[PDB]
DNA sequence: ACGGAGTCGCGACTCCGTTATCACGCTATGTCGTCAAGTTGTACC
DNA sequence: GGTACAACTTGACGACATAGCGTGA
């Protein structure tokens, strides 16, 4: 077993030239210290480490530093560098997977980080976590240029292999080592009857928690998501931003024709009080005072001295002690609730759901509820409500900083890096190209921008043909969960029952609900516990009509008080009230998964959510992982240059970019079949069912 | 009356060709400065009578004037030479300092 | 733990309740740090 | 009379922290 790090250039776009790598081994106890030459002796000791059977551990290896060693390898020496899987061992994987809640543990602890480091797994943050930090080489840097004199560049740092560089990359394998021994001082997630240290990789794959290898899994197989990457359609886009461009002009002159001007009290800074004794009075907007002026200036000359000449005037227009209101001329802005909230007062109109800071509920629903005397503005309501859409779908497209136009690269595709385990619950989270913001196939202009979304935007290398998108979900996933819970309290009848017709248009017939869409929020705002206030919200109705629906379909199903009532029964202790609080104590922390995680738990009314939503998380993470090692079993190949490639694993659901009909018909196959296989090893008491669908974007595949 | 009331069109016809000194004050509903300053132009529109015009106008019923004079800052106070802006000082005066004022444009 | 409300024999006595949930993005707006430049009291030859 | 000077003040500008609200599963 070594640690290893190594230190590039750039990032994996811009990455040509290795600078140093520092390996450390258990064997020899001894630090190997090499150069910018010895790249080929580091690839050597590598290739040496896997033949031994070793265990080589990097931190955000599978992302970074295997994808830079392997283009690093190819562009300098034009060898094949290509490092198993199992040989590599990730230290944020395993922090991740270990310390999952440090948002709730990090204060009471800053006293040692700087600040910045807030709930960080990065490198540093451990550095400093763990009490051996010795400086910073970007600081380090900095001090260097200024101590020379010339301005400082954020990238010149990572141009000039140096003894600073060199230390860095020491400090670096020594943090990785404590933080690496400090990951292996569990006791739940690894055995410590077995030195781990001192094992095959066999060994240490086999004598762990089955978590550990799903964890690395799922990394390895986004790492391979994130060098694939996902199409674009620029040309769509473009067009699609000048027609929102043009109808944005179009309806803020419609808002300006219709709208007029006012003043705005924004600039006071100084404090108001009765005139007649001095008592403050909040029912005044703030206003200023100003301490310097007058209406003469200083005498220069000797008869302004003896009061003959008069002075120069007031040039400044102030007056020391003369309070006024500094206004501003603002132009109605119907991207402003504040603006909007204003000109429905001055309409007449007299708000009734208040926020927290006394400014009322401005959203659609109470846009739908306004109704004034006038109908030019009655109209023009809906001119707003349009306006606020198509800024919104502005500010997603182009206009943002996390824009789309900005961040597709040069070859096409988007390239949006996945947090694997992300929340506490388990889901995984989206970095900064957000593909979970993608709108649906009701939304206005959203069938346009899933339509600019497809596999058949990239021609094939050899033959230059237009790929064919296989998509496949699953459906009633949280339910069919819910059904093997509480089969245990039940005998199995509501898992009986949901394998007969769709169990969300059964409930829409139900409950006589307008859209199936309608009818799945309904029923998970009936899962997962909601107002009567919040129920009479979705059904468009009032709480009595949502405690009718509750009590009818509570009623129905009783097993589901009887479920809640043996959680709280297990895991809650005590509960306390306070007036604005709820003193709640637990002993129990957490609550075991599937697999065997401590998945963290937040609120007694949440603890079902816990459990249900990292259910489903684990169920999708080993179907895609299971799906994934069957297709290369078969004999196809991953890639590009190969047959398929995923790109998309938002939510439950899969993209594939396969190379023929045929082949998408043998993934959407082997997805069934690796649905069974996990069906039938997790001991699943119902059965799982998926959907594929086979189109040239997310028009038809959803 | 005592101070003339005056809108944008009447500003327009009765103000820049008037021949005269005349007064303008800027004042709105909520504030409130103006409800101060307000008793003091009272007694400035009966303590200098025969001598300057005195005349108030709303910000606000009048969207026109203001933003064609580019106000800053309510209360403020206009003297008009032959219509046009000759000297002007933003704030709630006294009344001595508004007499001083007066008497150091005449 | 006091508001909402079921109830005792319509006012008050007394019993129940109390969250939809994890992610990200964003334009508006108030706070506060930083700075350019006069200025106005001011101290002394 | 004169002359430097130094904190005060006014105005502008930029980084930063919420605020509901909007997308998805
Ligand atoms: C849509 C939605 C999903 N979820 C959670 C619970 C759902 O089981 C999970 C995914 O929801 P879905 O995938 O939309 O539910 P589904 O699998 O039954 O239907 P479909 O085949 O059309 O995809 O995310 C919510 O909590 N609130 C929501 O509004
Ligand atoms: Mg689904």
């Amino acid at each position: 077993m070594i640690v290893s790090d190594i230190e590039a250039n750039a990032l994996l776009e811009s990455v040509t030239k290795f600078h140093c790598g520092v390996i450390y081994d258990y064997s020899t106890a001894e630090y190997v210290s090499y150069r910018p030459s010895d790249f080929g002796a580091y690839l050597d000791a590598l290739e040496a480490e896997v033949a031994r059977g070793g265990l080589i551990v990097f931190h955000n290896g599978h992302k970074y530093d295997v994808p830079a060693l392997t283009k690093l390898a190819k562009l300098q020496l034009n060898r094949e560098f290509h490092l198993p899987r199992e040989n590599c061992i990730d230290t944020l994987v395993l922090s991740r997977l270990i310390h999952s809640n440090l948002k709730d543990t990090d204060m009471g602890l800053l006293r040692k980080l700087p600040g910045k480091r807030f709930g960080s797994h990065a490198l540093e943050a451990w550095g400093y976590r763990l009490g051996e930090m010795k400086g910073e080489y970007k600081d380090d840097f900095k001090r260097m240029l200024e101590e020379q004199g010339e301005e400082y560049v954020d990238g010149m740092e990572w141009w000039n292999f140096n003894e600073e560089m060199m230390d860095y990359n020491v400090q670096d394998v020594v943090v990785t080592k404590a933080l690496l021994e400090k990951l292996l001082s569990d006791k739940h997630y690894f055995p410590p009857e077995i030195d781990f240290t001192d094992v095959g990789y066999t060994t240490f794959w086999s004598e762990s928690l089955e978590a550990v290898d799903i964890e690395h899994r799922a990394a390895w197989l986004l790492a391979k998501q994130e060098r694939n990457g996902f199409p674009f359609d620029t040309k769509a886009i473009e067009e699609l931003y000048v027609e929102l461009a043009a109808r944005r002009s179009e309806l803020l002159r419609k808002l300006t024709e219709t709208f007029g001007s006012w003043y705005q009290p924004k600039g006071g800074t100084e404090m108001f009080c009765h005139p007649r004794t001095g008592k403050p009075l909040p029912k005044y907007p703030r206003i200023k005072t100003p301490k310097v002026g007058g209406i003469f200036k200083k005498p220069k000359n000797k008869a302004q001295r003896e009061g003959r000449e008069p002075c120069e005037l007031d040039t400044r227009e102030y007056v020391a002690g003369a309070p006024y209101t500094p206004v501003e001329h603002v132009v109605f802005n119907p991207s402003s609730r504040d603006h909007i909230q204003k000109k429905l007062q001055e309409a007449g109109w007299v708000p009734t759901k208040y926020t927290d800071k006394g400014a009322p509920v401005v959203d659609d629903e109470v846009l739908e509820g306004v109704r004034v005397d006038d109908p030019e503005k009655q109209a023009a309501i809906d001119l707003i409500k349009e306006y606020l859409m198509i800024q919104k779908r502005i500010g997603q497209s182009a206009e943002g900083d996390k824009a789309w136009l900005r961040y597709v690269a040069e070859d096409g595709k988007i390239h949006g890096s996945v947090n694997p385990n992300g929340a506490v619950t388990g889901r995984a989270t989206h970095a900064f190209p957000n593909l979970a913001q993608i709108p649906g196939v009701r939304s206005p202009y959203g069938e346009q921008c899933r339509a600019a979304f497809g596999a058949e935007h990239h021609l094939d290398g050899i033959t230059g043909k237009p790929w064919v998108q296989a998509g496949i979900d699953a459906s009633g996933l949280e339910l069919r969960c819910l059904a093997h819970f509480m089969a245990r309290f039940d005998n199995g009848e509501y898992a009986h029952e949901i394998l007969n017709g769709d169990i969300h248009t059964k409930n829409q017939i139900a409950a006589e609900l307008p859209t199936r869409d309608n009818a799945k929020t309904f029923i998970y705002g009936f899962l997962y516990g909601a107002g009567d206030e919040k129920i009479g919200q979705i059904v468009g109705a009032g709480k009595e009509r949502g405690k009718e629906l509750k009590k009818k379909f509570l009623e129905n199903t009783p097993a589901i008080a009887a479920l809640r009532e043996s959680i709280q029964q297990t895991l809650v202790e005590s509960s306390q009230w306070v007036a604005g609080e709820q003193q709640v104590k637990w002993k129990r922390r957490w609550i075991k998964g599937l697999d065997g995680r401590k998945v963290h738990v937040r609120s007694p009314h949440a603890a079902l959510n816990t459990l249900l939503q990292s259910a489903g998380a684990l169920i999708c993470k080993l179907w895609i992982i299971k799906t994934e090692e069957m297709l290369v079993e078969k004999g196809l190949k991953h890639g590009w240059d190969g047959d398929f490639a995923y790109m998309a694993w938002v939510h439950d659901e899969i993209q594939v970019g396969c190379r023929t009909e045929e082949i998408a018909q043998v993934v959407i196959e082997t997805a069934q079949e690796a649905m069974r296989w996990v069906g039938d090893h997790w001991n699943f008491r119902c059965l799982l069912d998926t959907e594929g669908k086979m189109g040239p974007n997310w028009a038809i595949c959803h | 009356d005592k101070i003339i009331h005056l809108t944008d069109d009447s500003f327009d016809t009765d103000v820049l060709k008037a021949d005269g000194a005349i007064l303008v004050d800027f004042w709105a509903e909520w504030c409130g400065p103006c409800k101060m300053i307000a008793p003091i132009l009272d007694e400035i529109a009966d303590e200098y009578q025969g001598k300057l015009t005195v005349a108030k106008l709303n910000i606000d019923q009048n969207p026109g004037t203001a933003p064609k004079y580019g106000i800053r800052g309510i209360p403020t106070l206009l003297l008009f030479k032959n219509g046009e802006v000759a000297a002007t000082k933003v704030g709630a005066l006294s009344k001595g300092q508004l007499k001083e004022f007066l008497d150091a444009n005449l």
